[PDB]
Formats: C-alpha cells, structure tokens, sequence
C-alpha cells in the first residue's frame, strides 16, 4: 500500500539571546540507511527578520516553508507593506498546519527572530499546529539527545548555587552570541556522534536588528 | 494533563498543570492550558494540544462577535454550547478535547460547564479533567466544602494539581491558578512543582512516601 | 494507490567541471521477467536538459507527454523561445516536483524517481532529484534505486564535495559513470547490459549517446569456484 | 444608440459601444506616464484628490519584485486586474521557479478583459493600465486598454490631457531611451513628460507618484517627501 | 446513561431515569436529568452514545415546540412518537446514525389516557404498559410481569417503581446514583423530589 | 429596461451614480480626525415623535479600535457591518493582532462592486469608518458604493453635506483637540439640521487609542450642547 | 440577451398590486361558478360545468370536483390543467403527514401549504402564477367541518358559505340573504342549487351541466363519508328541490 | 435560476419596487400597537365587506412567534406567512444554541434582515408587508414594541400604527399618548388602542381584534363581548 510519508532525518535547534536569536540545523538529508545529500539546506530566511525550519518529511517541510514565504508576500500586499511580527507569523503558521489536521505535514517546525520589543524569540510547533514561545528548543531526530543538554546549559536546570544547601537556584541570565554558538556546535557534534541521521554539515542563521547572517561548520561524515 | 475547577462560597477556583507530552517524551514543562476568553470567561485545555488551543481561541472569536452583535457579554451556557456544537460536528473524525468553560454573568452567577470531544456537555460544581483527573479528585473531594475561604480554596486547587503532578507520569511542570468572582477572573500566579513540592512537604508534613 | 507494473531500474548522474553526466539502462522489467529491451529512459528537453526516469514505465511515458507538451506551451506567443525565454532545467524540475507532490497529496502517485540533469543559461550546472513522494534533494552525485547504494559510493570517490567539481574533467567523470554501470550490471538482478548516456556541457552542448554496452567484464575467476564449502 | 445596451451587441458599422464607453472612463482619469531605457522602466502618475481635506488617490500598484503598473479609470477594476496579475506572477514562481515575462503578463490581461466583452451579463473593465517590468529580456513598458488590446512601447501616457506628455515622449524618444545606468535622470524625463499634461495645477509633494524597476532595482514606489527631489 | 424505565398506570405515566454520567473510571456527575419536555403533556427520556443523546433530544424538542407554535395546538403522544420513530428510522441509514434509545411518556387529553412508547435507535416502536432500555429490562420486565396491574394508582405505580430501583441497585454491577422520577398526567408534568 | 452593470456614455456606471443620489437623501453624518482621537456624529432624524430615538442605531462599533457611521439606505449597511466585524475578528484570529483601519475599509469596499447579473444592486449607503492603529495612527475613511474610499481629515455625508463640508474646510486645522472637534461636529450638525438639535435627535461618538471606540450617552452629549451654546453667546 | 423578452411576472405595480395575480383573478372570473356551503352536520360542494356539448361523456368526467384524501375535497375554478398540478401536490402532502404522524392531516395545514406554493410563484422564480381558485371542503377532529378558499395570490380564508368563479358578487349576496348558522346539510344542498339557478348564464340549470358533492357524518357512527354525486343522483336532487 | 435584478435604483435615487411594496402595505387593513407601563396591546382592523366568514378557522391577524413574542402586520397576507414561518424557526434555533428565548429586538432585527435581503437579491421582489413586533424579553418586565418595513429598516415605538388610514390614527396617538405617563394598567392600554382604531374602523363589532401581551409569556386574545364593552364605554363618554 502507498505510504505518503517518509523520514528524511536531520535535526534543528533554536536559541534566543537578549537582542538576537539563532536557528541552527544540520545539512544532511537521508532516507533509510542512505545519504541523499551532504549539503541540503533546511533553514531559510523568510523575510521580515524571520528564519524558519520545518524538519522531518522534507517534501512536507518544503511545502510548508514555501507556503509561509508566500503568506509573508501577501501580508505585504494586503496590509500596506506592514512588517509581520514574530507572534503574528506563529499564529499564521498554526492555521497552515491545522488546515491539514486530518492529513498532517509530518514536520516539527521552529521559527526564530525578534519580538516587537527587539528581544530574541524562538517559537516551536508540533506537526498539527500547537505552538509555544521558549528561550530554547531542539527539533527532529536528535531532539531527544540535545533538548536535555539545553535545559541544563541554557536555562540552568538542576543547577544550584554552590554551598547554599541546594536551596538557591543558579540564576537565569541571557547568553552572548559567542556563548550560544559554542552550545550549538557542541550540541551538534554530540548529536552527530550518537545519531546516525545527523552529520555532514552544520548551518546556523543568526538574527539581529541589523539582519540575518550565516555561519557554516563541517561535521563528521560517517 | 490534570485540570480542575470548582465552585464555592467565594466564586470559582481554576487550577491546571503545564506539561505537554509526546508519548513518554516530555515535550514541554511551561505550557498554558488556560485561555482567557474575556475578563469574565475562562477555558481550560486537556487532550490534544492544538485541538484545544485552536478551537478555544476560535471560541474566543465567536464570543467576541456575539458581544459586537448583541451589545452584551455572552453567557457561559451559550459559550460552552458553541464549543460543544462545534466538536459534535467533528464527532468520529478523531478530535481529542477535555475542556471546562468557567465564568461569571449576572443572570447565571458563577458557572462551570464541562465540554468534551464526544459531545458531552454538563453543568456542575466540581470537575477534574485529563490523565491525572482521578489523582486530583482524590484530594479535592476529601477536602472540599462549600464554605472554604478564598485562601483555602486557592490552596486546595493548588494542592490537588500538585498531587496529580506527582503521581501521574503525564502531568507536571507547574500549577497555574485562577480565581473567578463577580468582578471577573484574577490570576494567582505560576507555581513550579520543582520548588512547590518541597515547600508543601515541609510545611504540610505530607508526602511521607518520598525520601525527604 | 498504485502498484508499479513495468519498471526501470537505476538512473545515475554526476557533475563535472563544465557540465553534468547522466545514464540509465534500456530495460523495461515486468517483475522478474526482463520483458522489454529497447526502452529509452533518458528524455532530453531542448538542448540544455536531460530528464532521467526510473520506476513505473507507464507513468514515465505520461511524464514524457507532459514535458513534450511543456515545450509546445512555452513556445506559444514567445519570440524568445529559442533564446532568453527558453526552458531552463530549474523550470522543468520545479514543474515536475510540483506535479509529483500534488499526486502524492491526492494519494495517487506517479510511481517514479526522477533526476533532472542540465546546464542553466548562466553556465551553472543543474542536478536535482525528485520522487513519487515529492521529496527533492541536490548533490554532486545523484542516483536512484540500487544506484544510490552502489553507484553513489563510487561516484563520491571522484566528487566528494562541492570543491572537487572544478577539478573533475569530463573524461574522468564519464569513466566513473561507465564503471558504475558495469558494477550495477554485476549486482542488480533487474539491470541490463545495454544503456544510454548523456552529457550536457556548457561549451559543447548536449551529446546523447545511445546503444552503449558494459565491457571489460571480469568473469574468468569463476572457473576456480567449486561447491559451497567442502567440494573439491 | 440602439446598440449600446450591452457588451454582446455590435453596431451596424461594427462597433462595441459599451467597450467604447469603458474607454471613456479612462479619458476622465488623472494622467499617468510610462517610459523606459534599456536598464530601467519608470512610471510617473499624477494623483487626484476629492477636496483639500482628502487624501490623493493612489495610482501605482506593485505586482511582483520585478513588475507593477499604474492605473487610469475605475480604481477598483485596477485592483481586480492587479490582483489577477499578482496571482499569475506568483503561479509562475511557485510552479516553475520562474519570474513571469512582462509580455506574458500582457497576454494574460488581454485574454481576461476580452471574456467580459463577449459574454451577456458582464461588463468591460473601466480602466487603463501601464505595466512596467524588468525580466530576462530587459526593461519593458506595456499599455493595456480594457478593449483587450495590449501594446509594448518605449513610452506612453494615458488619462486626461495625456496627448501632451505623449507628444513630448515622441520627440524625446532618442534621448531617454539611452538613459542607461542612471535612475534619477530617467525619472526626471518622466516628470518633465507628465508636466506637458498639466493645467493650472502643478506638481507638489503629495500630488506626485513615481515608480521604478530595473537591472538591480526592485519595483519600488516613491511618494511624499521622497519625491520632493524631482519637483 | 444506561438506565431508563417507564410505567403506564391508570391515570398517569411514570418515567425513571438514572442520574450518573460516567466516562472512563470517573463518575463525572450524579444529578443528571436524562429527559426533555417535548410539550406540556409529553416527556421523553433518552439513553445511549455520549453527545448523541442530548443533541437528539433537543433537536426533537425544538421540532415539537415549533409545531405547537405554528398550529397553536399540542400534538398527541401517538403523533409525537411516530415523528420521533421516523427520525430514528432515517438516522439508521445515515452516514453517522444517532445511537439513542428513548421512552416517550404522554397523557392524551382527547382520549384522557396515559401512553408509553418504547423506541430504540433503529426506529423500532412499541406501545407498552411498562418499558425499559439497556440491561435494566433483563431485571424489570419479569419483575413487572409479576407485580404490575393495569388499574394501579400513581402512588401504587411509584411503589412498583421503588421495587424496580431496589432490585437494580442490588444486582446491577454499576453504580448509577439513583433515579429522577417524573409523572405525566392530565395536569401536566411534575418531578418527584424525594426518591 | 437595461443591464445593471451598464456604462453611461460619459464613462460611469448608471447604477452606482443613482445610488449616490439615494445617499444625498440620507441623514447627515460627520467625522473629524485629530491627533487626540476621531469623532463621529450623526443626525438621528426620527420620522415621528412617537418613535423612541435611542433605538436609532446609525453609529456602530466594528472592533474596539474601529467605529462606523452611516448615511443613506441604512438597512443596506447591516451586512456591510457584519462583514467588517467578521473581517476584523477573523484577522485577529489569523494574526494575533489588531487589523489596520485601511485594510478593514478595503475589505468593505470589495463588497461594494460585487453586484450585477453576488447581489442584484449596489449598496444605497455611504459609510464613515474611523479608527486607530499603531502604524498610521488616527484615521477617517469615506466608503462609497462605487468601491472607492478616500482618507479624510474631516468629512460630511448625507443631505447637509455640501454645506457642512464647506464649514469643515474653514474650521479644521492639524492641532485640533478632541473637545474642540466634539463641539465642532455639534455646531455643524445644528446648522444643517432641520429640527433643533438636542441630545435625543443627535448622537456623538469617538475612538481613542486608550479607551477604544465609545458611543456617548445622552447625558454626556447634553452637557456638550450646553457648553457649545454658552461659548457662542460669548462673542 | 434574453432580458428583452422577460415579462417580469413577479413585480409590483405603482399602486402596489401584483399585475399577474390581478390578471389571473380576471381569468378565473370567467370560469364556471363553484359554491361551498357549510352546515352543522356536513358540507356541500356544487359547481357549474363550462358550456357543455351534448356529445361530452358526462358520467366518467371530472372538471370541477376532486378528492384530495378521504376527509378533504376541493372545487376548482380556473385552468383545470393548472389545478391538477396543485391537486397531485396536495394529495402527496397529505400522505406525507399521515406517514410522519400516523394521523390524517388537519384541513388548514393542507390548505396553508398549497397556498404557500401559490405565494412562491408571485414572489420569485419569474414564472406565471397558477390560474386557479380552490374551495376546500373538509373535516378533522379539531375544528370539525371547515370551508376554505385560496386564490393565485396565495391568500386563504375560512367561510361558512362561499362562491368562486363567475358571478360571485351576485352569488355571495344571495348566500348572505338565506344562510343561517343552525342550517342542516339537506337545506344547504337546496341553497347551493337555488343560488346557481339564479346566477347561471345558461337558460336553465340541468343535471348534465353540474357537479355535486357532500361531506357528511352520514356513515355509521363518528366517521365521515365523501359522496361525489353521479349524474342520475344530481338529476334526482334537482327534481327533489323543484328546479326541474 | 431566475436572476433578474427587480429591485434597482432610478435616476432620482429611489428603489421603486421597495416603494411600491409600501403602497401594498398602505392598502392593507389597519394595525396598531400601544405599549403601557406593564403591558403591550396589538389592535387590528378587520374589513367588514366579508360576511359569511368562518372566524374560528380564518387566519388570525396577530401571530405568536414564541410564547413571549407576537407579530401583527399590514400588507399582503400571503407574504406575511413567509416572514412569520422564518421568524418562528429562528426563535426555536435561538433557544437551541443560546439556551435562551429571543429578545424582541433580536427577533425584530432578524425579520428586518430578511425583508432587506429581498431588496437586493436577484429574481425576487420585496415583501409587501410592514410588521409590528411586540413582547417581553426573558426575565424582563419592561415592554417592547418594534416596527419593520419592506426596505428593511426597523425601530422602536412607544406606540405606532400601520396600514390604511394609519396617518389618521397616528395623528390621534400623537396627542393622546403621553410619554411622561403611559397607560398604567391593562384596561387603560386596551382602551387607548380601541379608541384609536375607532377613529378609522367603522363599527366596533367584529371589525376589531385586540391581543394583550403581559410579561412571562402571558398572551391572550380578547373576544367579541370583551371588546364590545370598551366600545360601548367609549361612545357613552363621548356624548358630552
Ligand atoms: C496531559 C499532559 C496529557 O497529555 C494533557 O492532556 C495535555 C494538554 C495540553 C493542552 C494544551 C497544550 C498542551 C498540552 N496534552 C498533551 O500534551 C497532548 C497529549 C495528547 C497527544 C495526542 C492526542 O491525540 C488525540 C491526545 C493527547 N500532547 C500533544 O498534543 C503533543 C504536544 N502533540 C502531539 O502529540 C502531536 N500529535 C497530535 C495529534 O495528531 C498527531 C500529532
Ligand atoms: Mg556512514
């Protein structure tokens, strides 16, 4: 019987700083035990300082990204070139995904950018459209490997102040772009070691008020 | 999920947990399961996340249109029935929703309606809904009186979610508290179970099953 | 929902310094029966694009008709049909990718794996894959079916990343492709000896080679193998 | 007279009066000018107000990153036709990953407007359009009339007193056609052209509307303080 | 849902309907009224699939109320029962049928007679002296075969009903949280508060 | 007879031009935009003294940030308002934000030309749409049944419009306060109205960013009428 | 296009009248007179046939009186063919009500629906109205014996005695003069025939130019019987009242 | 489908089909509504050129829409049934979804919207009917009286009349109805309603219908003698 879904592997990662946000993702595309491409980008600049990635089944992912890019375009036409705020993009994407509630896009989606007060924002979606803003989210195959590391290193979970008898928690604080990129690279090298669908290359998109910058790094190709 | 809401002397208490699950994977610990439809109307969410989210935000839009057309705030009965009639149209399609529509109006007083995805709609004083409903019922029912003070009722709701957060593997994160009076709903904060459990254990002397 | 009947096996392809190469055998299998032996599975579109198709042949023939019709439609009211407004490989691909994904979305797929090989008007090499699910990807080497398992490893020893492409000549590239086609004939039970090969070069244009054969085959060592263990 | 009751009736001399009456709506419309070199295409439009308390009706509409138009006549009919164009430009991108040729844009507008001139119950569009764009064969200017007729030109103008600007362009042809790699000078030639159609009123800051598209220039619209440079 | 009974006596029709509403391992409510007044002298109890029961009852209710307003006249219990049967008979061959069983108890003012109609979700109608839906019948029918007489008073009907509820509470596996009793006679519909 | 979508020889749609005459028979509606808010006022014009004037709803809320006043065949406006409210709430559902005043007006003006041989005739009512948004601030729009809309600093529609517009031409300046604008609407209404203006046969409303769109009570307007007469006696 | 040839059947005059309904009523005014008279113990239906020819088959004929169900009948004035379309609709509507409720249809309900159909042809669809006026004679257990009339406008009213078709002005005056409330069926028969005898455009009223029906409680105990008179039976009742 | 735009604009800006529908209303029998301090009364003329009527079964002029709302009308009788039927259906639909009976203003607004839709829909003519809609909102003792008309406009009225010679009875009501002191009791309210009809009717015999609505779904139609008592009392007070 025809199975309309497939698993193209990969993994993605979003972290939000004070005045910036990163959306990272490996560049490997797979089916079963084969590598299709060592460099197939899946994190895209969608305009209005919003970067998007839809990981899982690539055909559904590309379809979604394509539709949202189109959504941004028509938002400009219909509303006097107004900027699509990150919160409005999120809600728009919920309706895109839920429009196919009974034949879903098999994708875990993440978007990153800046909120309306200029602060870094990461929104994440399930395949059918439920979303939530967080400082921190991994998605895709190695999400289960990376997410608890981020809980520990970004939100300082289970970390107490030394000598306080486990009474005073380690205080939350924003991270610099230099520190965030260290965590991204260490997260992906760790994930690459222990997950077979993750490897080849890492591509990061950084979002500030000045625009969208890219950074690339080699990963293990086995 | 565990969610509850109960009626008493001083209005309505509404308390929910904040965990999202994808099977045994913990998806989130910081999720909003209460929607503020308007200053006098609340909705709780249990079941499929987007099913609840999407259709209760939609419910809010329908309630907003009612007051534009009728120059009057929608009744709790009518708001609950819009949602129940909607899910009934989708009966069989596989929606999963366990919702409680709580609020005040002059003509009704404080009112709670349980609405689920089978199309069931029930008015009542007490409901607990979700995978941890039984755990919440156990604590709530054995400490519930009509004559509870606002302070005690707020705590009982908090303690009932905590009970379920502990025992139910698919509940946890944090307790979100609400109180609803004639003057509308009042938020009583987010309470992380990470700290709340130990605070309650110490102060109450309960949870003796655990290694303290 | 379909099941494929008459099928074509691997399509293999790679980039080199000036252009792209693509090849595919000339067999139309009917299960284990090697039913038809004169099947062309490389279909050129203009003089700057070759589309290589594997999977169900009836659906391939349908795709042939679409591409042929696409050329006609593009020429309509188009004075620059043979110049600035000629069909690009990227246009042809995206059209197919669109069709494939719509068909999978209506639970009625075109049971194929496709590789669009060509050269864009600006000289850039185009090589991209699409299949029955509407899944798309690009790489310096692409292959379908067994090709993915046996050809890609060999072709990647020549072009392992983007920076190896300017270093690779058409002589080297074609040799790797012809060697890959031999390996597939050894090891794929639904392959044939006869195949077609196409080069799309940015200087010399489209060369389409038909009626090629796998040659220089090692079989002599077979005469030494007896039994399955203890036989002498 | 007896043959102007609807679009589906020919006059005894072979005319379609409803189409001609639709053409008449364009003559009443405020003047707008189009012109191009080899590198850029420019639209200049005189905007019209209801009174001194009102805004100035917007005349220029963007269709894609590489194409847009100016209108003269019924503005809502331009909104329908521009929306259709936005969809067609978009269909070309999504399906073929291909920017829509300005010539095809013209052909599609012609065929859409024509269907309304042969069917009972419908009506012709009551608007004229000037489409500029930059595609794979360089800069382009089109003139659309609601009869269906579309024409590719170096320059033109439509609206009330458009004959003045149209003659200037016919004289100036050999000059402006070669304003390559200079946006500001091509606009100036457009602003000078439209000035041949002015009476009593002259070009002010919120009265004037300019648009440009070209080689490394997305279709952008200039209004308000951003057109003060050219008066 | 689950337990709905009906007994027709000399001058009235008595309907008894369980108060429990259950889902999973939780009794969500213990004071549920499984009935709708279709008209001043006609009452319908209902039991079956969740959601369907109320949706069906209220749909029937609206239709009968619409008729009453249009004709300024109350439809006979027989006519209402026939209307309800036809709706269920339609439903069973629909894409998704109403899975609801009902009892219609009414007093016919033209005949001065009580009437009890038992109708299942397939649209199977019968007029009976006593009726039940679900597993209830397996205990009550035989009990009533023995104890019921046609000339009984409303008070004797209630004692006969207590005898049914007692047996059910003794032998039924589920806790149905007692019943709400309603009487339908020449003076209309009224609820017994202490049962 | 003749087609509904027929052009005149002068290049205009007969049916649209005739609906414009119907609007001139309508009761007067005035709107004034300031930096502190937009004021909307209307002549109620009860046909008989037995009709309870507060039941005359000619000023209408669309959203908290957008309001509307009407003039002409006011029964035709009901569906236009219904559309506007749906468009406004729907946009908030899709985008988690307030919808722009211009975009709202454009959505309403799209309905206007959906007539012919869709509905059977153009609308016989003009609308003043007033609101606030973060991008373009306080705004006032005039929406005709031709499908056209103009932004206005101040605008009058209905029977007393040509005289009222001439008065608004002189009186409006870019530094008007809300209080001044309220008085100015009342002043111009009393001028063009047949019967003597009071709190029962005229109605005021405003929209401010802070408190949103509000219809004024009859008690509140009465004090503004008294304040207006007192200020005109004083010179 | 086709707009040129549209009469516009469903529009108002400047006076606020429906042209086509007014003209349909004018058509009906030239039709054979039909009379209905209601008594305490039954109802009479009498109707005059349109200028008969001697070669017409009189006994196997049905021009004026039609049976809707066992309890309800109608008298026609206007186009027979139009009336038959409506009659079969009415017959079906009655069987639907019986099927739905297991009770014979109340007279008014049947009358309201036929009249509602007529109304539709005056307000929408652009078709001509039905050129028919009915007299309904029926019995049910709510209101007992009932007389109604409906016309092309879709308006229906109840009556003790009523005429439709030709000379209704003359006929209504005569009925108003001699009718009284305690009247019996056999007296109502006599009144009906005497009224037609004076209003007729013919020289004299004969059996072969008449259709006649009664609805009595004349069966056995608490039940109704429809009697569509045969030609010989009309000839007898015409002698018995001294008209021939 | 028959598509013709029948209701269209004329050069002077009038919709003649809507205005001719008003002429049909003017031809209709008179109808009047008067609301008291704790009641509303609906009075209706019945033209007396029709003897031999069967008044038991002939459609009553006032129709119940729900147990708490009534509707009378002037104009085409057949048209009125279509508006009544729709209104009755919407009333039950409102009860079903909102779990509350309609307000009189809501029910009026619905009927008015239907009438309006028939003024800009193809293939149909406007309803030749104006209505008076009266009653009491759920759990409210303040009386409500509304009027609709073919154009679709609706409004509230202290007291109002429609139909033939309505300008005469409106003249009467305008001096005889004090806003400051409305008819305190039911008797007073019915008396004023009948007086206003007696200005126009002919004879206060079977020419007048009265319907009295009180709060909490308390609606009753008066009979011949009960009405005739008011007639006899008014004439005796007149001779002065
Ligand atoms: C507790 C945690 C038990 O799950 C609650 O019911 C919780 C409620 C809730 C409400 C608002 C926001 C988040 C969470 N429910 C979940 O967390 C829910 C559990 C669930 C999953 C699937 C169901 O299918 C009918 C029913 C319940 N989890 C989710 O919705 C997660 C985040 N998403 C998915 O599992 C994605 N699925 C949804 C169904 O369609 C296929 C993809
Ligand atoms: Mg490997």
């Amino acid at each position: 019987q025809f199975n309309p879904y497939g698993d193209n592997g990969g993994t993605i990662l979003g972290i939000a700083g004070e005045d910036f946000a990163v959306l990272a993702g490996d560049t490997r595309n797979i089916t079963d035990y084969s590598i299709n491409s060592r460099y197939e980008p899946k994190v895209f600049d969608c305009g209005d300082n919003i970067v998007m990635s839809a990981n899982g089944f690539a055909a559904d992912g590309d379809a979604l990204v394509k539709r949202f890019k189109n959504s941004v375009k028509w938002y400009h036409f219909d509303h006097n070139d107004k900027k699509l705020s990150i919160n409005s993009a999120a809600r728009n994407i919920q309706h895109l995904l839920y429009g196919k509630r009974f034949f879903p896009y098999y994708v875990h989606t993440i978007i990153a950018g800046l909120d309306e007060d200029g602060k870094g924002a990461v929104y994440s979606f399930d395949p059918v459209g439920s979303y939530e803003r967080e400082q921190c989210r991994a998605g895709g195959a190695a999400a289960s490997l990376i997410m608890p590391f981020l809980d520990n290193q970004v939100n300082f979970k289970n970390q107490y102040e030394p000598g306080t008898n486990g009474k005073v928690k380690k205080p939350l604080k924003y991270l610099s772009v230099e520190e965030v990129i260290k965590l991204v690279r260490d997260s992906f090298t760790s994930a690459t070691e222990r997950h077979i669908q993750v490897g080849d290359g890492l591509e990061i998109l950084i979002v500030t008020k000045d625009g969208v910058r890219k950074e690339f790094y080699e990963l293990k190709r086995d | 999920t565990t969610t509850l809401a109960f009626r008493f002397q001083g209005g309505i208490i509404v308390a929910v947990d904040s965990r999202a699950t994808a099977g045994n994977w913990v998806a989130s610990q910081t999720v909003k399961k209460v929607i503020e439809i308007n200053p006098f109307l609340l909705g709780t969410m249990a079941g499929g996340a987007v099913d609840c989210q999407f259709w209760e935000t939609w419910l809010g839009s329908q309630c907003r249109l009612h007051e534009l057309r009728e120059k009057e705030r929608i009744s709790v009965a009518a708001a609950s029935k819009i949602l129940s009639n909607l899910v009934y149209q989708y009966k069989g399609a596989g929606l999963s929703m366990g919702t409680m529509i709580c609020g005040y109006t002059r003509k009704e007083g404080p009112t709670i309606y349980y609405v689920d995805s089978d199309g069931t709609r029930l008015k009542g004083d007490i409901f607990c809904v979700g995978s941890g409903q039984t755990f919440a019922y156990g604590v709530l029912d054995s400490n519930y009186k009509w004559d509870l003070s606002v302070e005690d009722a707020l705590y009982l709701g908090k303690r009932s979610i905590l009970a379920a957060a502990h025992r139910d593997a698919y509940s946890g994160g944090s307790v979100n508290l609400y109180h609803v009076t004639e003057d509308g709903w009042i938020y009583h904060g987010n309470h992380d179970v990470g700290e709340l459990f130990w605070k309650v254990k110490e102060e109450e002397g309960s949870f003796n099953n655990v290694i303290g | 929902t379909q099941q494929p009947i008459v099928t074509g096996t691997s399509v293999i392809s790679m980039k080199y310094d000036n252009g792209v190469i693509i090849a595919a055998d000339n067999l139309g299998s009917y299960g284990s029966l090697l039913r038809f032996n004169g099947v062309e599975r490389l279909i050129p579109v203009g003089d700057n694009t070759v589309v290589g198709i594997s999977g169900d042949i009836s659906d391939m023939q349908h795709i042939e008709r679409l591409l042929k019709d696409l050329v006609t439609e593009n020429a309509y009211d188009n004075p620059l049909a043979d110049a600035e407004e000629a069909l690009e490989p990227s246009y042809i691909f995206e059209y197919l990718a669109t069709v494939m994904y719509q068909r999978r979305s209506k639970m009625n797929p075109l049971w194929n794996a496709i590789i669009v090989a060509g050269v864009q008007s600006n000289g850039d090499q185009f090589l991209r894959y699409v299949n029955l699910l509407g899944v798309t990807y690009s790489s310096p080497t692409l292959a379908t079916g067994f090709g993915a398992h046996m050809a890609n490893p060999l072709l990647r020893k020549v072009v392992d990343r983007e920076s190896d492409i300017p270093k690779t000549t058409v002589q080297v590239a074609e040799e790797a492709i012809v060697n890959a086609m031999r390996v597939l004939y050894y090891r794929d039970a639904r392959s044939s000896r006869n195949f077609s090969l196409a080069i799309i070069d940015k200087n010399t244009g489209l060369t389409f080679k038909k009626n090629l054969q796998v040659e220089n085959m090692k079989w002599d060592f077979a005469k030494d193998i007896k039994g399955y263990g203890t036989q002498k | 007279n007896n043959y102007d009751g609807d679009t589906v009736t020919f006059s005894p001399t072979g005319r379609l009066f409803q189409v001609e009456y639709a053409l008449e709506a364009i003559k009443q419309g405020s003047v707008t000018v189009g012109l191009r070199s080899n590198t850029h295409a420019v639209l200049v439009a005189l905007k019209r107000n209801a009174d001194e308390l009102s805004s100035y009706q917007k005349k220029i509409i963007k269709c894609d990153e590489h194409m847009g138009l100016s209108l003269a006549g019924l503005a809502p009919d331009a909104r329908v036709l521009s929306n259709y164009l936005r969809q067609q430009c978009n269909y070309s991108s999504l399906v073929f990953n291909r920017k829509l040729a300005v010539e095809r844009a013209g052909h599609l507008l012609c065929d859409k407007a024509q269907k309304n001139t042969q069917s009972y119950g419908g009506r012709p569009y009551g608007v004229g359009l000037l489409i500029i764009g930059y595609d794979k064969s360089g800069a382009h200017l089109l003139e659309f009339q609601p009869s269906g007729n579309v024409t590719e030109l170096y320059g033109t103008a439509i609206g009330a007193r458009s004959q003045g600007a149209k003659t200037y362009l016919e004289r100036t042809l050999d000059t402006f056609i070669k304003i390559d790699g200079n946006p500001d000078e091509l606009i100036k030639a457009g602003v000078e052209a439209i000035s041949q159609s002015l009476r009593d009123e002259s070009l002010t800051v919120d009265n004037l509307s300019i648009a440009i598209v070209g080689k490394d220039t997305p279709f952008t619209i200039y209004d308000g303080e951003a057109v003060a440079k050219y008066i | 849902m689950d337990i709905i009974l009906g007994i027709r006596v000399q001058d009235s029709v008595i309907l008894a309907s369980s108060k429990a509403v259950t889902r999973g391992i939780s009794v969500l409510k213990d004071s549920d009224d499984k009935t709708r007044q279709l008209s001043p002298h006609t009452l319908m109890s209902f039991a079956g699939e969740a959601g369907d029961t109320v949706q069906f009852a209220e749909y029937i209710q609206a239709n009968i109320q619409l008729y009453s307003i249009r004709e300024d006249y109350e439809l006979s219990p027989q006519a209402v029962s026939s209307f309800v049967r036809q709706e269920l008979a339609k439903s069973i061959r629909s894409r998704r049928p109403y899975q609801v069983n009902v009892l219609i108890g009414g007093y016919d003012k033209k005949k001065n007679k009580p009437e009890l109609y038992q109708i299942d979700y397939l649209g199977t109608k019968v007029e009976l002296p006593y009726g039940a839906h679900g597993y209830s019948g397996f205990y009550t029918f035989s009990l009533l075969d023995h104890h019921y007489r046609p000339d009984m008073t409303t008070e004797e009907g209630l004692d006969l009903l207590k005898l049914c509820v007692q047996e059910l509470e003794k032998r039924m596996p589920m806790d149905f949280k007692g019943v709400i009793v309603k009487i339908v006679d020449k003076d209309g519909i009224r609820q017994v508060d202490d049962f | 007879d003749r087609g509904v979508s027929t052009f005149s020889p002068e290049g205009r749609l007969f049916q649209v031009e005739y609906s414009l005459e119907a609007i001139k028979l309508g009761s007067t509606a005035i709107g004034i935009a300031t930096k502190e808010g937009v004021v909307l006022g209307v002549e109620k014009r009860a046909t008989s003294p037995l009709l309870e004037s507060d039941s005359i709803e000619k000023i209408v809320e669309i959203d908290r940030h957008i309001g509307c006043a009407m003039s002409g065949l006011t029964a035709d406006a009901r569906s236009m308002i219904e559309h506007a409210r749906t468009a406004a709430v729907t946009h908030n559902l899709y985008y988690d934000e307030d919808i722009n005043v211009e975009s709202l007006t454009q959505s309403v003006c799209d309905l206007a030309l959906r007539f012919g041989e869709l509905m059977s005739r153009p609308f016989g009512v003009a609308l003043l749409i007033a609101g606030h948004d973060a991008d373009d601030g306080y705004q006032l729009f005039h929406a005709e049944p031709s499908g056209t809309f103009y932004r206005y600093n101040a605008k009058a529609i209905g029977s007393g419009s040509e005289g009222a517009q001439a008065e608004l031409l002189n009186e409006w300046h870019s530094s008007l306060t809300l209080k001044e604008a309220e008085l100015l609407v009342l002043k111009i209404l009393k001028q063009v109205m047949e019967e003597k203006l009071d709190e029962n046969n005229a109605q005021l409303s405003c929209i401010t960013k802070q408190d949103g769109f509000k219809i004024y009570d009859n008690e509140k307007t009465a004090e503004l009428i008294k304040e207006l007469k007192e200020k005109e006696a004083a010179e | 296009g086709s707009r040129r040839y549209d009469s516009r059947t469903t529009i108002f005059s400047p006076e606020g009248r429906l042209y086509q309904v007014e003209y349909a009523l004018e058509s009906i005014s030239h039709a054979g007179t039909a009379i209905g008279i209601m008594a305490s113990d039954g109802i009479v239906l009498a109707a005059e046939r349109k200028v008969t020819s001697t070669l017409l088959e009189q006994d196997t004929s049905t021009e004026k009186l039609y049976k809707l169900n066992d309890k309800i009948a109608v008298a026609v004035a206007g186009l027979t063919a139009d009336a038959e379309i409506l009659i079969n609709t009415a017959r079906i509507h009655a069987q639907n009500y019986l099927k739905t409720y297991n009770e014979d249809i109340p007279v008014e309900i049947l009358v309201r629906r036929l009249s509602d159909i007529k109304q539709g042809y005056t307000q929408h669809g652009g078709l001509r109205p039905f050129g028919v006026s009915f007299i309904y004679a029926g019995y049910d257990d709510r209101y007992g014996y009932q007389l109604y009339t409906s016309n092309p406008s879709g308006n229906y009213t109840g009556w003790k005695a009523i005429s439709v078709g030709a000379n209704t002005s003359a006929a209504q005056t005569l009925l108003q003069m001699d009718y009284k409330d305690d009247m019996k069926v056999d007296d109502a028969i006599e009144l009906a025939l005497k009224t037609l005898s004076k209003t007729t455009d013919s020289s004299a009223l004969t059996y072969d130019r008449l259709e006649f029906a009664t609805i009595r409680k004349g069966a056995n105990d608490g039940e109704v019987y429809q009697k569509i008179f045969k030609p010989q039976e009309i000839k007898d009742i015409l002698v018995k009242t001294g008209i021939t | 489908g028959y598509d013709r735009a029948l209701s269209i604009f004329s050069p002077d800006g009038h919709i003649f089909q809507v205005e001719y529908a008003l002429e049909a209303v003017k031809r209709g029998t008179c109808a009047v509504g008067v609301k008291g301090k704790n009641c509303v009364v609906l009075g209706c003329e019945r033209r007396s050129t029709l003897k031999l009527q069967d008044t038991r079964i002939t459609p009553s002029k006032v129709s119940k829409i729900d147990s708490h709302v009534v509707l009378s009308f002037s104009g085409l009788n057949a048209d009125s049934r279509i508006l009544i039927e729709k209104a009755r259906v919407e009333a039950q639909s409102h009860r079903l979804t909102l779990e509350d009976p309609v307000t009189v203003e809501y029910l009026t607004r619905y009927v008015a919207g239907v009438q309006q839709r028939y003024t800009q829909s193809g293939g149909v003519r406007p309803f030749g009917v104006s209505t008076l809609i009266a009653g009491f909102d759920p759990r409210d003792d303040e009386p409500k009286l509304y009027q609709t008309e073919p154009s679709g406009i609706y409004s509230s009225w202290s007291a109002q009349t429609i139909g033939r010679n309505s300008k005469t009875v409106r003249e009467f009501l305008e001096k005889n109805y004090d806003r400051k002191e409305p008819p305190a009791t039911v008797e007073e309210c019915v008396k004023l309603t009948v007086r206003s009809l007696l200005e126009v009717v002919q004879t206060g015999a079977k020419n007048i219908e009265i319907t009295v609505v009180k709060p909490d779904s308390d609606i009753v139609a008066l009979s011949s003698e009960e009405i005739n008592q008011y007639v006899t009392q008014i004439e005796q007070e007149k001779q002065e």
